[PDB]
């Protein structure tokens, strides 16, 4: 029951803040994507408040968004690297503080950097669940480097995606051939199966011909190798996003859209439900996690006591 | 048993899951490439020294 499970998520955040970061097959929800495919656009229909699409921006290094429910009024805040604890107030003070948090957690822009920042929001309106925002994979030279950037957040993000209670969260344009991305590819090194991957779609706003709803048709009876199957994220309007329109409104925005044209209606139902259910399907399989994992958790901290010890 | 092996053979798509990445094992298989490497330029250069 909801108020019990809770306290379990708050003991493997307790975990990935005190304890050690290295090794540990520890519960967590990773968003795999490509840099201008909007898996930051996701997650800001997902919160309300989270980077800015801006020129081409994506974040540069493991970013944790911490989402906590409590009655009361919002408030936001995030802990950086150095060990500092800041108060930001109001979640509409977010986009200006995070941009900068990336700017120099990278170097002043070099495009890689695995320090992680811990972003929190508590507010009313959004689910409460954490997951994480590895760098996404850029398909251009980030800055004048001697890199090669892009290969180095494969590195970063195959490290996190191999240990076993870890959520692989796919990201996938409607119109691009889920099969065909990389991230698919990267998840399907790690789950062959699609047992611990989730496909979730985005940029619906683009699909305009036939071409297009031929992809729909297949993703609907689903050929692709996904056992969670798929849910449809509505991505977000150029005003909603640049004004802030609050997350109770857009619920009805992004619900109404799918509803009125009978084709998004019939992959919509085909896919979940009608009442999209992504935040309360990630909170099933992150306490389906973590509850199976409290003996095998007991046992890598008690084996590596005696490992460092000798 | 051998048999038994080959029948693992079969699928194309298991390649890159039954190859799984340690990780920290081949991280190092890069560094001790080198290492090895400018050990060995260094005894040859060494070698032409004396020679």
């Amino acid at each position: 029951y909801e108020q019990k499970v809770r306290p379990c998520i708050d003991l493997i955040d307790s975990l990935r803040a005190l304890g050690v970061e290295q090794d540990l097959a520890l519960p967590a929800i990773a968003v795999i994507g490509d840099q201008s495919s909007g898996k930051s656009s996701v997650l800001e229909a997902l919160s309300g408040v989270a980077l800015p699409r801006g020129s081409g921006i994506v974040t540069r290094c493991p970013l944790v968004l911490k989402l906590k429910k409590q009655p009361c009024e919002a408030w936001a805040g995030r802990i950086s690297y150095r060990n500092t604890e800041l108060e930001l107030q109001d979640p509409g003070q977010v986009e200006k503080e995070i941009h900068k948090a990336q700017n120099v957690m990278a170097g002043n822009g070099r495009g890689i950097s695995h320090e992680l920042i811990s972003l929190e929001i508590t507010s009313p309106e959004v689910p409460d669940l954490t997951i994480i925002d590895l760098p996404g994979i850029t398909r251009v030279a980030v800055d004048n480097q001697p890199r090669d950037i892009g290969l180095q957040i494969k590195a970063l993000i195959k490290k996190y995606i191999q240990r076993q209670q870890t959520i692989n969260l796919v990201v996938v344009p409607c119109n691009v051939d889920i099969a065909t991305t990389e991230a698919l590819s990267m998840a399907h090194e790690v789950d062959p199966e699609g047992d611990r991957t989730i496909g979730i779609l985005t940029k619906p706003d683009l699909m305009d011909r036939g071409t297009e709803k031929s992809v729909m048709n297949v993703v609907r009876n689903l050929t692709y190798p996904l056992k969670k199957g798929y849910m449809i994220v509505k991505c977000r309007g150029q005003q909603e996003i640049t004004n802030r329109l609050s997350l109770a409104e857009a619920t009805k925005k992004e619900i109404t859209f799918f509803q009125t044209h009978p084709y998004f209606r019939v992959l919509l139902e085909e896919g979940s439900a009608t009442v999209p259910r992504l935040a309360e399907r990630l909170t099933t399989e992150l306490i389906m996690h973590i509850q199976k994992s409290l003996p095998l958790l007991e046992g890598q901290i008690r084996e590596s006591h005696q490992k460092a010890t000798e | 048993l051998q048999k038994a092996m080959m029948q693992i053979l079969q699928e194309k798509n298991r390649y890159s899951w039954l190859l799984q990445e340690q990780s920290e094992t081949a991280t190092k298989r890069r560094i001790l490439k080198e290492r090895i490497y400018r050990l060995t330029q260094a005894r040859h250069a060494l070698c032409q020294f004396s020679s």
